[PDB]
């Protein structure tokens, strides 16, 4: 089975460059059948096609970022990356790197076959904050507050992911102050409240951050 | 046998009816499904007096990811097909092509006044056959008026 995943920076600054790599692991990038793309997604906005390659090196962007897009393939390495020169803060996106299956006798019909994980990439001159993990003491309800942390995204898991059901992890919001603030709680029986042990796995790919906060009660 | 006379080689006429006449889909993507590229076929081509008015037709630009047309080159007497209803503006890709485009039913490629058996690149076509008839200097008067 094909599986894409991206890697890029998650912030750059303005009127810089933005870099994203796209590794794709099951298959060879080296097919016949396949041409690799791109596509990001505005806040809030629909799917953007930024261009696609095909693994001998033909590339094919869209007419508005053709003049600054560049996407290269590496079949040494089994990834193709994408270049988004003079970035600006309309290029806040999630990008999404794709596969695009194509079959034809006289040409080729496309449907974009595998998709990628996405890397939320913020355009902004700020520098990079790591998160502060605090707990939400407590049916009883109880969670994580992953304060002032920038840029996004943050992902808190719950019992290393055994603990699924229940789980509300709730948008981030922007503070006066610039930065980012997250809450995820989870809602669990009072009776398992001394027994069963509760920690949540904060994590901040942007930097590098991973606490395991332990929730107790009192 | 003896039914029929011809008296001159102009009374002989080849007219070409576009599929879309037997009620084929016009759609160009069914229309697309109708053709394929092969490698060792010469392409031949025959040329006809009269045809049919096409109720679609196609201008195609198959290109290599790199931007090379795969399509053959027209010779100078390959021309648009005079009268359409419809003209669908198609670019495709095909990496893996090789050979030249040819029709998988058997139809031809109807051009003005010429049958391919290849698509041409740049060049407007509709799928069709041809028939050959005798039609006199005084009938064929009347048809057209
Ligand atoms: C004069 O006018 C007539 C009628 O207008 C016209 O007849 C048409 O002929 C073409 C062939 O030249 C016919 O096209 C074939 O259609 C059949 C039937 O399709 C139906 O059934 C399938 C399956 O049930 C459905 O999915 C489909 O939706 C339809 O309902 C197909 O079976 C044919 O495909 C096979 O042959 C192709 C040849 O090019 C292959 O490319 C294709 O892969 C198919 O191969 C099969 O066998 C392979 C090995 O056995 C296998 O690998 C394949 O996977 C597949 O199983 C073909 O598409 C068309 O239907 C006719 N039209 C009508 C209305 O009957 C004449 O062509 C025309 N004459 C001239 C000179 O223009
Ligand atoms: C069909 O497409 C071809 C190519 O896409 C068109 O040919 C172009 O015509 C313009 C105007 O005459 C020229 O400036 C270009 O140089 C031509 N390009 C090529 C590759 O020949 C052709 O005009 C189209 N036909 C129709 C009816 O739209
Ligand atoms: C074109 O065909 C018509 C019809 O076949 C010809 O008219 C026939 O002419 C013969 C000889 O004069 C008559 O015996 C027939 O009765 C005519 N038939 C009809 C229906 O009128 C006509 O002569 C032909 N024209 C040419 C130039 O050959």
């Amino acid at each position: 089975q094909l599986q894409l995943q991206e890697s890029g920076p998650g912030l750059v600054k303005p009127s810089e460059t933005l870099s994203l790599t796209c590794t794709v692991s099951g298959g060879s990038i080296s097919s016949s059948s396949y041409y690799w793309g791109w596509i990001r997604q505005p806040p809030g906005k629909g799917l953007e096609w930024i261009g696609s390659v095909y693994y001998s090196g033909g590339a094919s962007y869209n007419p508005s970022l053709k003049s600054r897009a560049t996407i290269s393939v590496d079949t040494s390495k089994n990834q193709f990356s994408l270049n988004l020169d003079s970035v600006s803060a309309a290029d806040t996106a999630i990008y999404y790197c794709a596969s695009i299956y194509g079959s034809g006798t006289f040409y080729y019909y496309f449907y974009m076959d595998v998709w990628g994980k996405g890397s939320t990439v913020t355009v902004s001159s700020a520098s990079t904050k790591g998160p502060s993990v605090f707990p939400l003491a407590p049916t009883a309800a109880l969670g994580c507050l992953v304060k002032d942390y920038f840029p996004e995204p943050v992902t808190v898991s719950w019992n290393s992911g055994a603990l699924t059901s229940g789980v509300h992890t709730f948008p981030a919001v922007l503070q006066s102050s610039g930065l980012y603030s997250l809450s995820s709680v989870v809602t669990v029986p009072s009776s398992s409240l001394g027994t069963q042990t509760y920690i949540c796995n904060v994590n901040h790919k942007p930097s590098n951050t991973k606490v395991d906060k332990k929730v107790e009660p009192k | 046998v003896c039914s029929g006379t011809l008296q001159k080689t102009e009374d002989v006429h080849l007219m070409g009816f576009t599929l879309s006449g037997q009620k084929v889909a016009d759609s160009p993507l069914e229309a697309s499904k109708r053709w394929a590229f092969r490698t060792g076929v010469p392409p031949k081509n025959v040329e006809y007096t009269e045809g049919e008015e096409a109720k679609t037709c196609y201008n195609i630009s198959v290109t290599d990811p790199s931007g090379k047309s795969l399509l053959l080159d027209p010779p100078s007497n390959i021309r648009d097909y005079p009268k359409c209803k419809t003209v669908h503006h198609i670019q495709g890709q095909n990496p893996h092509a090789q050979g030249i485009a040819l029709h998988l039913w058997g139809a031809f490629f109807l051009y003005d006044r010429v049958a391919s058996t290849t698509m041409y690149r740049g060049k407007v076509f509709t799928e069709g056959n041809i028939a050959a008839m005798i039609v006199n200097k005084t009938v064929h008067r009347m048809i057209f008026s």
